[PDB]
């Protein structure tokens, strides 16, 4: 999940929107 | 500030920041 | 820390450090 | 919901828990 893809391995804007609400 | 190694309230604080008035979930597992 | 006014990323950094590796639903509106 | 009940007025331990997962 987001550790994995954000924290263990380089994050992009694309994933981080797909956790606001 | 969103495409790096973002980890514990790193993260948090880039969610919040992106998320602004949505705000959103948190969910490490 | 709990217990005063907490807004913005203040409130969301309460958040994080009370709900730990749970995690959290941060919900504005 | 949260920003009245922690911003607006007073926080607790009690409530920040209820919005954990
Ligand atoms: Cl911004
Ligand atoms: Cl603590």
């Amino acid at each position: 999940g987001i550790v994995e893809q954000c924290c263990t391995s380089i994050c992009s804007l694309y994933q981080l929107e797909n956790y606001c609400n | 500030f969103v495409n790096q190694h973002l980890c514990x309230s790193h993260l948090v604080e880039a969610l919040y920041l992106v998320c602004g008035e949505r705000g959103f979930f948190y969910t490490p597992k």
